[PDB]
């Protein structure tokens, strides 16, 4: 007994996602956009998620990663 | 109507990818397959 | 021929050809994969590319 994907889908990728001054890269999966927001979702599924902090680690400069993209990531400790 | 023909090997259907810089392809949906092996 | 055909499916779409439909995927992206594999962070990769 076997598992198959099926239907895929075209997206955009990026290696990083450049907030102040870091790289956040994500912890898993890939980093995909719509056409206009990023999102990190899974591997082998499609489960969009918003780029919080703890769906991402964060060690860098902002200047070392090719094909970065600057977006801003989220925390829930700001709001509260 | 009926007859033998020769021809030379398919190796499979023609297929090409179409590998960019930045894109993934991500599947939203799965299959179950159950296969058989005799031994 | 199905030596280059084995050889291309593994420079564009990873290992994703075995298993089901050849999915695309950058050569950066499928080497921080492998690498993230053995049991170091991507990051390493990103850096000394
Ligand atoms: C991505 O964002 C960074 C910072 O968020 C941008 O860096 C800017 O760089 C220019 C040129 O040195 C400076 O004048 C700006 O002050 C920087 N921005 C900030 C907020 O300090 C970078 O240009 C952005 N990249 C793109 C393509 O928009
Ligand atoms: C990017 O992802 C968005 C999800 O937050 C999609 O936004 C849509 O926005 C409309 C209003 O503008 C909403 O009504 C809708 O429910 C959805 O949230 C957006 O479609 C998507 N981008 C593309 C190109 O599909
Ligand atoms: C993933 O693929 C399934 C079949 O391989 C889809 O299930 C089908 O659902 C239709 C009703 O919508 C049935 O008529 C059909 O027999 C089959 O069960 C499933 O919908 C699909 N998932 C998505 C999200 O499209
Ligand atoms: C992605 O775009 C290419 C461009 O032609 C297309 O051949 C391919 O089928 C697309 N992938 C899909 C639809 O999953
Ligand atoms: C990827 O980037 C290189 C940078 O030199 C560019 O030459 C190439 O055309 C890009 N890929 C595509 C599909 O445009």
């Amino acid at each position: 007994v076997t598992y198959v994907p099926a239907q895929e889908k075209n997206f955009t990728t990026a290696p990083a996602i450049c907030h102040d001054g870091k790289a956040h890269f994500p912890r898993e999966g890939v980093f995909v956009s719509n056409g206009t927001h990023w999102f990190v979702t899974q591997r082998n599924f499609y489960e969009p998620q918003i780029i919080t902090t703890d769906n991402t680690f964060v060690s860098g400069n902002c200047d070392v990663v090719i094909g970065i993209v600057n977006n801003t990531v989220y925390d829930p400790l700001q709001l509260e | 109507s009926q007859s033998i023909i020769a021809y030379t090997m398919s190796l499979g259907a023609e297929n090409s990818v179409a590998y960019s810089n930045n894109s993934i392809a991500i599947p939203t949906n799965f299959t179950i397959s159950v296969t058989t092996e005799i031994l | 021929q199905y030596t280059s055909a084995l050889l291309a499916g593994t420079i564009t779409s990873g290992w994703t050809f075995g298993a089901g439909p050849a999915l695309q995927i950058p050569f950066p992206m499928q080497m921080a994969y492998r690498f993230n594999g053995i049991g170091v962070t991507q990051n390493v990769l990103y850096e000394n590319q």
